[PDB]
């Protein structure tokens, strides 16, 4: 209401709130506060119940261990992510700055969708190619 | 942690 | 790009609201100038030049070509915070922006309330008159 | 200009 849904993930408090059933709490370095401070949203599936995604660059990481530092993991796995460079707090950004960042996020989202479609297409290509080789082979 | 798979 | 509720903060949105504005080039109250002053175009059947500040909700009709929209806004609604905003939109911090939208939200409620007052006072006049007529004969 | 009436 006060901020549009599509922009809520920019907010730490929103992000923390996504961690309804995170296994790692007090005593662990990767607590929800720390995951959220690093950009991660919680995306648990059947197969991967610890799945986390950067809201900004869309990198997905599973297999969290208690001693994992979310910032170092984000730096390691997705070094190019602009969000890691944002030193200012949200209220302190200028709208130009904020709009610039949301453009970059939109480009990141497209890049991710695109890279996905590519890999899915390449896999379909492999199937079809195989099927056609088999037929030439029988022949 | 490591990257998602499949 | 930006949520509907917040578009009126943007000059280009505001200008766009002037679909059939009589006062064009050569006039002091052009759409660019109206928009720079905070006005949105709200034409009715009865008042086709009706303009409203998007921020303080002041409504002004009866525009004349030499009218400077900023001086009209200053005159008619002296306390409107929007007139204090010197910075361009992109240059505001989110805190600054969110502060302004809170104030606008209050302004809107203040206005709705002032409206309901006037409507209530008008019904009171009607009811008073009815009772007089009934008490008379 | 001036203040909407009615
Ligand atoms: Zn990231
Ligand atoms: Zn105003």
């Amino acid at each position: 209401p006060t901020l549009p849904p599509a922009w809520q993930p920019f907010l730490k408090d929103h992000r923390i709130s996504t961690f309804k059933n995170w296994p790692f709490l007090e005593g662990c370095a990767c607590t929800p506060e720390r995951m959220a401070e690093a950009g991660f949203i919680h995306c648990p599936t059947e197969n991967e119940p610890d799945l986390a995604q950067c809201f900004f660059c869309f990198k997905e990481l599973e297999g969290w261990e208690p001693d994992d530092d979310p910032i170092e993991e984000h730096k390691k796995h997705s070094s190019g992510c602009a969000f890691l460079s944002v030193k200012k707090q949200f209220e302190e950004l200028t709208l130009g700055e904020f709009l610039k960042l949301d453009r970059e996020r939109a480009k990141n989202k497209i890049a991710k969708e695109t890279n996905n479609k590519k890999k899915e297409f390449e896999e379909t290509a492999k199937k079809v190619r195989r099927a056609i080789e088999q037929l030439a082979a029988m022949d | 942690a490591r990257t998602k798979q499949t």
